[PDB]
């Protein structure tokens, strides 16, 4: 076909693509943010919350942001008459960034605070803190 | 944090989806809470001899039971 | 066929009636406590 | 086995079409048990006859005039009805009934002396709908 | 058989239908001459629901709003319209089940079965037959408890403590004391 | 008689609209179901297929745990009859070598054709499931349910939905902690970890299991819903045929009595 990246970026809900030729694919890893391009090694990676970046080959320039929860990235090198290298990204919950807010984010916040102020069990302040994690993400994230 | 507190990958990722499904637009929210509604039934048995029965409509209760 | 029909109409409806019935018996004396004999 | 013939074309203008949609909604009666699934061009037929059929419903020993019922009829096939709860036809049926008789007696006296519903006639009509769907107010 | 201007005999005639067939000419020129009609059924009688008198075929000349009030009026058309729409899902509750059914379905098919078991009610003649006493139900007082029922205030209340009550109170009592030997 | 036919004729008559109106709801149904597999799909078959590259082994001695999938309704033609014949097949060749099998299962439908037979193996069992669409009863659920309970060998056994008059019952060799922890996984060493293979293990399997069931009951789901409008299909016309039967015994019938009847008369004005 052509030496693109065929990226397929999905949840259980929606499939926001499926094939989609792109230039270049940042993706929020565990450890660190990091940016997939065509030519990239064959890996796998646990992501931890964030903003998605998308750049089209016809775009360029223009973006698409998409915030993901957690899941996993599968980067597999390009087949040999395909000419095309491709990249799964699965998220256990992706939403575009255009739907997200920062004030039912910031009152989720503050009543998991609360929650977790009985702070007992192992998994409570584990939770605790995880959702601290996100949220930070999700208000950091919001437009 | 979860192989330490004895929590599964999927039960933390359900519990944090919730949360961000929280932090959602009331038009998409209430879809995404729509389609992911629980409701389920356990049953459990020792060669026969129904130990218990019980019903689970949240997440939470339905792992830690 | 009619026997057969009106028999599993009623037994369905009297099991799932039974169900609910319990439910609501179970739940009944606390959010109508004025009938509730405990408080009288 | 007589027909049309029998009918002022007042009449004919507005029973022609309740007759296809009360056959439609005859043909997909039973889907009205299941109607949450389905998809519209089969659950606006469904409204359009259950409003059609609690337009026809009438009371014992209260007829009305042909041009009441040309004027009621038009109101329902022309979609004054699908956005209503069904249960509030009856009162939207009298509040009307009262408004054109307090108002438009020029309206019923014209269709009752030309037997037609012209065009000029159907326009002062949906003035005087759109006149008292704004004074009232409807449950859905 | 008729009032005059001298006096008035009210009668009541039973009328014998073998076979269960309403078609035969006695009852058919029968049904002609009487004000009031009053038909009772095997399958309502197989549910103990005594009296098994059948709604539906029931009539009446008296039943018209400037009789009897619109409060009795209108409360027996909607009776008769939940009688007739739980009839019109038997079949489909037979062939498929509940769990097809919407909630506004569920709700009316309640109604119904609750409306069916309140009607029911015990006889002193039959005492010797339920061993129950028997009870007198005033007009206002069954129109109060239809009107209620219909409008849900007592849809929570379980369909066993309406079946066999004489009265509306009487069900909450019965309600009351099935959830103490409940706990 | 009259009454009995006209009876028959009626309920027949009923049987066949309902069937009718049902038929068109689950082709609705599996339109709906068909779009949540196109978007839940792609979501499960590249994890899958990453784990898959590990080879299990069938003949593998070990605790077996049988997970059955199956519905809750029925008129779902013979789905469940295969996934159970399927079953009944894996527990009596695994049972001979003197594997110690147990079952799981999801749906009543399941529980009634294996509990006679197979119920003192059940260890537990899910059901009022699909009364929502399916992720509602999330898989992690289950995922969860069966490492905590972590046997030796995992069965799965489902309906795959290959299209909509056609589907194929399939067996599923999943692997497990054991059959992990006896492999280095020398076969991903082309793969780069981010964190390290050690410590995503345990994450990614729990991951791994989910996805697994989460296909497979869309692909049932889809399954049963094509059998259901076959079922409703046969229904319709075997109602059909019943109606024409009895419209032509209800005729007999009334011929007969009108003859019968008018003997009668004609005897009795003729007796004077």
């Amino acid at each position: 076909f052509k030496n693109q990246l065929l990226l397929t970026l999905s949840s259980p809900s929606e499939a926001i693509y499926v094939r989609t030729p792109v230039r270049s694919v940042t993706v929020p890893g565990s450890e660190g943010a990091m940016t997939m391009t065509n030519g990239h090694s064959q890996t796998v990676a646990r992501l931890k919350a964030g903003e998605i970046i998308v750049r089209k080959g016809e775009t360029g320039d223009e973006v698409e942001r998409f915030f993901l929860s957690d899941g996993f990235v599968l980067f597999k090198s390009p087949e040999d008459d395909s000419g095309c290298c491709t990249a799964e990204v699965l998220g256990v919950e992706v939403v575009p960034v255009s739907m997200l807010d920062k004030e039912s984010a910031a009152t989720a916040l503050q009543e998991l605070l609360q929650q977790g102020a009985g702070a007992t069990d192992e998994w409570t302040k584990a939770r605790t803190l995880l959702g601290q994690e996100l949220l930070s993400s999700v208000i950091r994230a919001a437009p | 944090m979860w192989r330490s507190s004895g929590v599964s990958f999927t039960r933390y990722a359900s519990e944090m989806a919730a949360l961000l499904r929280q932090c959602l637009k009331e038009p998409y929210r209430t879809q995404a809470m729509q389609r992911n509604q629980i409701h389920l039934k356990e049953t459990v048995y020792q060669q026969g001899q129904v130990l218990t029965r019980e019903t689970f409509n949240d997440i939470k209760k339905a792992f830690e039971a | 066929s009619v026997k057969f029909m009106d028999q599993k109409r009623s037994g369905e409806e009297t099991v799932y009636f039974k169900k609910e019935d319990e439910a609501l018996l179970r739940n009944l004396l606390a959010n109508h406590p004025e009938y509730d004999p405990k408080y009288s | 086995r007589v027909g049309s013939a029998a009918q002022v074309k007042a009449m004919k203008q507005v029973a022609g079409t309740m007759k296809l949609e009360l056959a439609q909604y005859r043909e997909v009666a039973a889907f009205a048990q299941f109607g949450s699934d389905l998809d519209a061009s089969t659950r606006q037929l469904l409204t359009r006859g259950t409003a059609l059929t609690e337009l026809l419903k009438q009371r014992q020993y209260s007829p009305m005039k042909n041009s009441v019922q040309v004027c009621v009829l038009y109101c329902g096939v022309k979609g004054y009805l699908d956005p209503l709860d069904p249960k509030e036809i009856s009162r939207f049926e009298s509040l009307f009934i009262d408004y054109i008789n307090a108002n438009h007696q020029d309206i019923l006296k014209t269709i009752e002396t030309e037997k037609e519903l012209s065009e000029k006639t159907e326009a002062k009509l949906r003035a005087a709908v759109d006149e008292f769907v704004a004074m009232n107010e409807f449950k859905k | 058989i008729t009032t005059t201007k001298k006096g008035s005999i009210t009668s009541v005639q039973a009328v014998y239908v073998p076979a269960d067939d309403l078609t035969d000419p006695a009852p058919a020129t029968t049904f002609a001459h009487l004000d009031a009609t009053t038909v009772l059924s095997r399958q309502i009688a197989e549910l103990g629901i005594y009296p098994a008198v059948d709604p539906l075929d029931s009539t009446s000349r008296m039943l018209a709003p400037e009789i009897v009030g619109q409060e009795h009026y209108d409360t027996a058309r909607a009776t008769q319209k939940l009688l007739q729409d739980y009839k019109s899902l038997q079949d489909i509750i037979a062939i498929l089940g509940m769990d097809e059914l919407s909630e506004e379905d569920k709700l009316v098919v309640s109604r119904a079965r609750k409306i069916q078991r309140f009607l029911s009610q015990p006889f002193t003649v039959a005492e010797v037959f339920t061993g129950k006493p028997g009870r007198f139900v005033e007009l206002p007082e069954t129109i109060k408890s239809a009107q209620t029922i219909l409008r849900g205030e007592c849809d929570d209340l379980p369909e066993m403590a309406f079946y066999m009550c004489g009265g509306l109170e009487e069900v909450r009592s019965k309600a009351v004391k099935m959830a103490q030997e409940a706990a | 008689d009259l009454k009995i036919v006209a009876a028959r004729m009626k309920s027949v008559k009923s049987i066949q609209k309902i069937t009718k109106a049902m038929k068109m709801v689950a082709a609705s149904k599996l339109r709906m179901d068909q779009r949540r597999l196109e978007n839940g799909l792609p979501f499960a078959t590249p994890v899958q297929k990453l784990v898959q590259r590990i080879p299990v082994d069938p003949k593998e001695k070990g605790t077996l745990a049988v997970l059955a999938l199956s519905s809750d309704k029925g008129l779902c033609g013979g789905v469940n009859s295969f996934v159970a014949k399927q079953a009944r097949i894996v527990i009596k060749e695994n049972e001979m070598a003197g594997n110690a099998v147990q079952v799981y299962g999801v749906g009543d439908k399941i529980r009634s054709a294996l509990q006679r037979t197979f119920g003192d193996r059940f260890k537990r069992i899910m059901t009022e499931v699909t009364r929502f669409p399916w992720n509602f009863g999330q898989a992690c659920i289950i995922a969860d349910r069966l490492m905590q309970d972590n046997p030796a060998r995992l069965m799965v056994i489902y309906n795959h939905f290959k299209s909509a008059v056609a589907y194929d019952t399939l067996t599923l060799n999943v692997l497990t902690p054991t059959q992990a922890a006896q492999s280095a996984k020398e076969q991903l060493n082309t793969f780069e970890f981010e964190p390290e293979k050690t410590d995503v293990w345990k994450d990614l399997q729990d991951f791994y299991y989910a996805c697994t069931v989460f296909g497979c009951m869309l692909d049932n789901i889809a399954s049963e819903q094509s059998a259901r409008m076959s079922a409703m299909d046969n229904a319709s016309t075997n109602a059909g045929e019943m109606i024409s039967s009895l419209t032509l015994r209800y005729n007999r019938a009334r011929q007969a009595k009108i003859t019968t009847e008018l003997v009668e008369i004609i005897s009795g004005a003729n007796a004077l």
